[PDB]
């Protein structure tokens, strides 16, 4: 019960998840051939949160892969775990889609929206009573945010009351590498404010941080990126699939962590992060990892904390921990820093735990907040807009495809506006 | 892994061709009579070469060129070289006369007798392939051919096909060198086509070229067949992306809405590196963070411009090799902080990096050495602003004793259509000038 | 001074309304045209509304200097239904109706009728055409492709131009009628048919006195050019374009005449192109010479007329 | 294709031409008895450019040898490749000419043009897009200056538009052997000026030097002043007749030369030229050329180039070049002499490049210059002439045939513009 | 290649053409009895020698004489001598009479019975010719036949034929040495015929040529059959290149569109070197630049005048031999340059020259060596203009007192002919003393 789909649009979107559903396939048991060849019988219990069943005692996931050129579908399905999805799922239109977003939202896209808004209501009936779309998409390309945003808000009209989730990948100025993203991103903004109930913003550049610093490797490839924005995705969901001693699902967080209807702009994190060389040398019970979890160096959304203050935070912890390990290092760290926490909201930390650790470690935890901080990220977004736009710089390949000059403005505005909301809690 | 056709007019077209192709031959492995030792076709989509190639039958392997020359004596070097089995020997067009560097007599009077033959295997063409991405058109705006002849060919495939991507690779007359008493008509008279009727129009110029050629490469008589060579690989790379696997790619489309601030102002100048001589190799350890460095040098730069004089707006780098995607950031980064690399204000995002797989490959008996990582900076600029001007202070003066003009209005044109083109070269640098200016 | 110029914008036809082409013009002063944007300098211009008379009035009195003893000529330049054969023919049988050649036959007359019987004066003419590089004579069929020559002062004429005296201006025009009639080819499908070639009409008056035995002469040059034509808008093909290819040739090249004329340079290209060598005389130094362009203001027409102004704004600096 | 017939008449241009049609007959491999012996596919490639296909494998030339004086045509036959003209092309009357231009053309060519004029159609129409007409012909004797003149303005009212060469042997005061040149010349000139659009100026003053001096010869025979005026005509149009790397044809010389309509009489010069005892203190590469094809003692023409200015200059080079070795001595000689070079004009120097070289050599130069210093090869001339006509010495034998007296007149004022006409650009 | 009739008249007449011919007959190798010792007659034109000879049958060869004199006494010399088989025997015609220097008899009276026997034997031999060059006349003013009978027969040659060339190789009076009393008045009589009915006319004198023979030659005791030798050579040059090949050839009419700036002025008086004994020869190693030095020496012109007083108004060099044409140049470089050596303003171009390539041949039992190189110069000039006025003040003295009056009006003429010679005579001296004055 309790099911979820799942919907990838862009590269991004794709190599995420080519590991996304290695982690949970490993999880669960799941060898790349849809059999199964687990150990314990709490593996396949809920087993239908992710899955189908398929005869013969295979397992295939609940994809929809979706993406306007043909490679990348390509790509995928001859990398490890590939055999499993199986073939219908995905949609490839033939044209690319050029780092424009027009041509996602309105021209090259709205003739591919039905082959999946049709494989959503396939893949949308085979299922008791459903909990929420996932979405994992990068906010930056073409595919990515215009046609999936697009999608989004079709998928808000079948479906008005489902929760809906969102992973989006931001621009950062210090690694950009399109001429065009403060049009891009300030034009999917405008649609993901209205019409999806959490986002959770990875970007980057702090996620390239937390490879050079922490984790302590010599070369990040794009392997090992992807591969911890799938450990957060594994955990903001980790009690619906196993039993736990307080459990939380998408609703759970989706009503502790939104103090008002739009804020739902949350920051990730996750601990432990030891470079394999450096991990005889500390040896974890849960206040070291509560106190990694806080630090400014695990948000993989490039901000500083302590510049805001966190108006709710949520904590899903997995293992077997002392619970009140858990409530007491939650209010020392709420009591240290009393300054980082808004006031008239009290006991800001949701808590969680399951009982199954990811495989090979004992004790992991998934940091969701929701700072205040953001007032940053959305607003160096604006100044590399606000200067483009204003001298209609790269333009005309927008009006091309049927956008007017107006609907700027109006996203602009309507990104100006919440960080004005953001900050009177400051 | 969608296709492009190519076009060459002119003799110049027809020679920078002769390298592209034999380079392009090289990076797939198909030999010069048409095959590639193959496998027991076993398949469900396989399409590794498609972007420059046809396969047709029992195993041979057809490209897709049009090579088109009023001239008819150096297409025969072709139709009887080591490349004879390979084209198809109904494509390379041949007229009967050649221009004669007489603009007027490729525009009309002597090509009116060659379009409706090369129109027709275009259409042929265009119509073998399941989506087109673009046309690359090579010409020379030296010669006559080169410039009456693609500005009708130019205006046919753009009225009938209309939109579609049409790229171009064009030589330019250089300030010093030349080798045509009456180039700076034909140039002036071809701007009306590379404004309306093309969308990138990479310009490179000749002494920028020697020069590359004997400070880098340590060869100091140089040929045309050593110019080729170069400018066939800024071509095996703006479309290196179409045809490998990449770990961030880049489609010729991406391309333009990166590359374009506006409608008009659209004339990139290109580079690239490592260009570094077969001893002079061992010597350095080329990492990315200098590779990446040699693109901005004033002393790199294929069409001999200054850019220091001058402002960026935009930029691409389409890296190859083994090039691994934090490297490529702290280059630019240190390139965002220099003094003296002014890019403009209203595009502070700055760049568009895009990296592959393949090494660049190399060419028997040429004149580079086996790098393992490359990259051709396309950056647009204002300084070549101030490569046209020069042009200009060598036609208001070669016209203003009508000077040649009889061989000209001789094939119909008139005494307005130079003023035309005059003011019309004239407002592309009035509004480089003003894109510049800072708000 | 020398040169002088003169352009002249007709009224609009109801074909124009009915498509609507819009009123194109811009004047000011009365130096300067102007259509987008572009400044033309000028000396002497014409509106939708000036008449008939004021035309030759400012544009060919000071022909009587040619009757008083020196030389002339006067051209006349223009596009299909531009006003051309509205401004030369003209309608021959009103006062206030006629064109501009009448405009001086009449004058030729005047004085020829007004004058004392001391003096005694011939009145001749001739006319021939140039095309696809041969003149052509027209009063007589069948004598084709001549030659020219000059005589021992440096002065040219035709070796073999028939010539007929001429007393009556019924005489005058029935030559120049007759003449017309033998143009070479010149109508179309479609309404392009624009004089494929050019005209040449002398009248020399020589004059005569017993009181003093003092002989003068004065030759009168009438020049109808034929209209430029691009090579793509028309389309042409084959024999046709052979034409295209000279008339253009000649033009062009007869710029340089009047250009380095009115500039004031040391030596003058009158040799490369067969008109302006029969002209040699009539456009030089003490020979009054003018161009009369005719540009229509409507749409239908634009990128032509505008070349009807840069010829000549050419003959100016 | 792009075939060039030939026209011959006058001693002179007989005698040039039984040397002409050596020097291209050995380039092509081709034996004096029409067949072929070659070695290299590559000469055999545009052979139908100055030659025909005979049956049985002989090539037979395009030539059309005229003169009034039936010895000339005999003394051709009897030479060293005279087997291989093809009898019926010859045509010769029978009694001389007698150095009086009027009996060239008015009366005892009059009735000879026609049956030359019927040979030119009949090598008119086996050539599928014919180019030109050579004419190499002397301009002072009876023959070559009225019955050539004559047969020109003919050929240019049967075919307005293919292009028109002359090579023409100019009198000179110092070797001047004949006492009516200064009528011959200035009524020849007189009519080339008005039909041909180009016009090589060779004349025997210069042409003494060029083997007194650089050659080193004791005695130079005539046959070795025509063997070089030969390879200057074999150059100028090298590129119709192999592949090159800068293709020039003679329309391509006869657009980038001729800055005005009438301004077409060029000088010419070849290099190297080494006194083959000397040959051995001297290694050419480009330099030596393009220094030695510069010098006052190779310009062909009896002119001393430096008290005038080249208004531009044409290089047809032959031999395998590195192109920029051209382009850079070219800039070279252009930036050393800023003076003899005229302003308004920039890049004065066109270049061509072929590929195979005159055989024994390994590189060649033919170099055509247009400069105003013509200015004084015409006024010389008209010295010579101005005091013979003024006392109408020797008219009578002129106006015995038809002319007036008049025409003198209209040459003399026609050849004493075009001097005006050169001398504005000094 | 082309052929040309001799005529010969008076003794004079027949004596230098006996000479004439025997030097023809060697220069083609042409026996005394009419044969050429021949081949195997394989042809297809073959013209070696035609212009003074025809062949006729089984090979013999039959020259194109016209022997006239009414003398019948100095024929018969020919008519049995050893040149007996040779001529044609019904060519030379023989008269019953002699004029006796009367010119009145040569011309009506004693020669009204011979001019319709040679008019035809001209006609039915201008009729075995091809195509017809000229007519060599060669004659003596000297006697009576020589001025009457030529003044006939030259007019019946020219209202007959009328435009052809008529050359004419004669005889004048010298100023001291003479054998005639009654003289002048031949030659004044004769006037009116070398102006209207002849072109060339290359007078030579008689003590000059003995000079010619005595300061050269190394003889001192010459005869008549000593001068004609010399005359004869001239001959055997003025028409050398109608009959051989040459390097530069010179028609027997390019010679006078070269050489008569007017329609009267056409005296030339010729010339010729080297003219070498037999053992002052090998101190002479006379080389080009020598032999057209001898040329103007006043002392070797054949007709005793002086040129240094004179303006010369044309020159024309036949040379011949082994002569390569540059030499001739540098050779007339210096002639060009002399002071005394006057070439008038109105002619600066001033030479014909001309070449040939057979040695010049010798007679045996002559008196001339064996030479390599040969000229002949025949130089118009002003100079002559004193010959002629010589003659005058030796008949305004035997006319004053009408002495020999009656002879002469014996025979039809009357008082006036005389008074027509005389202003006859004085218009041409006039006209000489006039194109010598510069404008
Ligand atoms: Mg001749």
């Amino acid at each position: 019960m309790r099911e979820i789909v799942h919907i990838q649009a862009g590269q991004c979107g794709n190599q995420i998840g080519a590991k996304f559903w290695e982690v949970i396939s490993d999880e669960h048991g799941i060898d790349p051939t849809g059999s199964y060849h687990g150990d314990s019988d709490l593996q396949l219990e809920r087993i239908n949160v992710y899955y189908n069943e398929a005869a013969g005692n295979k397992y295939v996931p609940r994809a929809i892969l979706v993406d306007l050129e043909p490679g990348t579908m390509d790509s995928v399905r001859s990398g490890p775990f590939g055999q499993i999805f199986r073939p219908d799922n995905f949609v490839f239109g033939q044209s690319g889609a050029g780092n424009n977003w027009a041509k996602g939202h309105y021209t090259e896209g709205a003739e591919l929206v039905d082959s999946v808004l049709d494989v959503v209501r396939k893949e949308s009936e085979s299922c008791d009573c459903l909990q929420g779309f996932q979405l994992t998409h990068s906010l930056g390309g073409g595919t990515g945010s215009g046609m999936g945003t697009l999608l989004i808000s079709k998928i808000r009209e079948e479906y008005p009351d489902r929760i809906m989730n969102t992973f989006s990948v931001v621009p950062s100025p210090k690694v950009s590498d399109t001429v065009v993203e403060p049009y891009n991103a300030t034009l999917s903004v405008h649609q993901l404010v209205e019409n999806t109930d959490e986002t959770y913003c990875i970007d980057n550049e702090a996620l390239y941080d937390i490879c050079f610093r922490t984790l302590k490797l010599t070369t990040p490839t794009y392997g090992d990126l992807n591969h911890l924005v799938s450990a957060t995705m594994s955990g903001v969901t980790t009690c619906l699939r196993f039993p736990g001693q307080l459990n939380a699902d998408l609703r759970k967080l989706a009503v502790n962590m939104v103090p008002f209807p739009r804020l739902h702009f949350f920051m990730p994190g996750f601990a432990p992060l030891t470079s394999r060389g450096s991990q005889q040398y500390r040896a974890l019970t849960v206040p070291e990892l509560t106190q990694q979890m806080f630090d400014a160096k695990n948000m993989m959304a490039a901000c500083d904390p302590r510049h805001g203050r966190y108006l709710t935070v949520a904590a899903v912890f997995r293992g077997r921990m002392s619970m009140k390990e858990v409530d007491e290092q939650m209010l020392n760290v709420q009591n240290k820093n009393s300054s980082y926490f808004v006031e008239w909201i009290p006991n800001n930390v949701k808590t969680a735990v399951c009982d199954i650790p990811p495989r090979g470690l004992k004790m992991s935890a998934t940091f969701i907040g929701n700072s205040t901080a953001i007032q940053e990220l959305f607003k160096r977004i604006s100044e590399q807009f606000t200067a483009m736009f204003r001298r209609k710089a790269f333009l005309h390949w927008y009006t091309g495809e049927g956008m007017d000059e107006m609907e700027f403005t109006e996203a602009e505005s309507n990104m100006n506006d919440l960080v004005s909301e953001y900050q009177q809690y400051q | 892994m969608r296709e492009c056709i190519s076009i060459h007019v002119g003799q110049a077209g027809v020679q920078i061709g002769n390298a592209c192709w034999e380079l392009y031959c090289l990076e797939h492995g198909i030999q010069p009579d048409g095959q590639m030792p193959s496998d027991k076709t076993i398949g469900g989509g396989d399409d590794s070469f498609n972007t420059f190639f046809s396969e047709t039958g029992a195993g041979k392997h057809v490209p897709r060129a049009v090579f088109v020359d009023l001239e008819p004596t150096v297409i025969d070097e072709v139709r009887t070289g080591t490349y004879r089995q390979l084209f198809h020997p109904e494509q390379l067009i041949t007229g009967k006369e050649d221009a004669a560097n007489n603009y007027a007599r490729g525009h009309y009077t002597i090509g009116k007798e060659i379009i409706d033959l090369v129109l027709d295997r275009i259409r042929k063409l265009a119509d073998q392939c399941t989506g087109l991405q673009g046309f690359l058109v090579f010409h020379s705006f030296g010669g006559g051919t080169g410039s009456g002849f693609t500005s009708l060919l130019m205006e046919r495939l753009s009225v009938d096909y209309g939109k579609k991507s049409k790229l171009e690779f064009s030589i330019y007359p250089a300030p010093q060198v030349s080798t045509a008493v009456v180039e700076p008509y034909n140039s002036i008279l071809t701007t009306h086509t590379t404004l309306e009727h093309s969308d990138c129009a990479f310009m490179v110029d000749n002494e920028a070229i020697y020069d590359i050629c004997r400070r880098n490469l340590d060869i100091e008589r140089p040929t045309y067949t050593n110019l080729n060579r170069l400018i066939s690989q800024i071509v095996s790379s703006i479309t290196a992306s179409l045809r490998f696997d990449g770990a961030l790619n880049v489609d010729l489309t991406e391309f333009q809405t990166n590359l374009v601030p506006y409608p008009r102002i659209h004339f990139p100048l290109a580079t690239y590196a490592p260009v570094i001589s077969a001893e002079k190799a061992y010597h350095e350890q080329l990492s990315v963070a200098e590779i990446t460095n040699a693109c901005f040098e004033p002393a790199n730069q294929m069409v001999k411009c200054d850019p220091r004089h001058g402002k960026y707006m935009a930029c691409c780098l389409l890296y190859r090799g083994d090039v691994v995607p934090k490297d490529v950031n702290a280059a630019i980064a240190t390139i965002k902080t220099k003094r003296s690399i002014q890019f403009v204000d209203w595009c502070p995002t700055g760049f568009k990096v895009g990296i592959n797989y393949q090494p660049p490959t190399v060419v028997p008996g040429g004149d580079l050495a086996k790098v393992q990582r490359a990259v051709c900076m396309l950056s647009n600029t204002t300084a070549i602003a101030e490569a046209w001007a020069r042009l200009d202070h060598k036609f208001d003066l070669m016209y203003a004793k009508r000077a040649f003009v009889h061989w000209y209005v001789g094939e119909g044109m008139e005494e307005g259509e130079f003023s035309e083109a005059r003011e019309d070269m004239a407002a592309l640098e009035k509004d480089y000038e003003e894109v510049g200016v800072d708000s | 001074c020398n040169i002088k110029v003169m352009c002249r914008f007709r009224p609009l036809n109801e074909s124009e309304v009915n498509r609507g082409d819009k009123y194109i013009a811009k004047f000011q002063g009365e130096d300067t045209v102007v259509i987008a944007s572009k400044p033309y300098a000028f000396d002497r211009v014409f509106q939708s509304s000036t008449s008939q008379e004021q035309v030759y009035n400012d544009c060919a009195k000071k022909v009587k200097d040619v009757l008083e003893g020196y030389n002339g000529t006067i051209f006349a330049y223009g596009q299909t239904s531009s006003g051309k054969t509205h401004t030369m023919e003209g309608k021959l049988h009103d006062p206030e109706g006629m064109g501009i050649i009448p405009r001086i036959v009449q004058d030729i007359f005047n004085y020829i009728y007004s004058m004392d019987e001391n003096l005694e004066f011939h009145i001749k003419v001739s006319y021939f055409e140039i095309y696809l590089d041969k003149i052509r004579d027209l009063l007589d069929v069948s004598k084709t492709n001549l030659s020219v020559h000059e005589d021992k002062n440096r002065v040219p004429y035709v070796k073999g131009c028939t010539e007929r005296f001429v007393c009556s201006p019924d005489e005058v025009m029935d030559t120049i009628d007759e003449g017309k009639s033998n143009r070479h080819v010149a109508v179309t499908n479609m309404n392009e048919h624009s004089s494929r070639s050019h005209s040449i009409f002398l009248i020399n008056v020589k004059q005569e006195n017993t009181q003093t035995e003092q002989k003068l002469s004065g030759k009168l040059y009438l020049v109808d050019l034929a209209g430029s034509e691009k090579v793509s808008k028309t389309g042409a093909e084959g024999a046709v374009l052979d034409e295209a290819k000279n008339i253009n040739k000649s033009l062009s090249a007869l710029g340089n005449v009047i250009s380095a004329l009115a500039e004031g340079s040391t030596y003058v290209p009158y040799r490369d192109s067969k008109m302006t060598r029969i002209l040699q005389d009539s456009l030089g130094g003490n020979c009054r010479t003018t161009i009369v362009i005719c540009c229509s203001p409507s749409s239908y027409n634009e990128s032509e007329t505008k070349s009807t102004l840069l010829f000549g704004q050419r003959a100016k600096t």
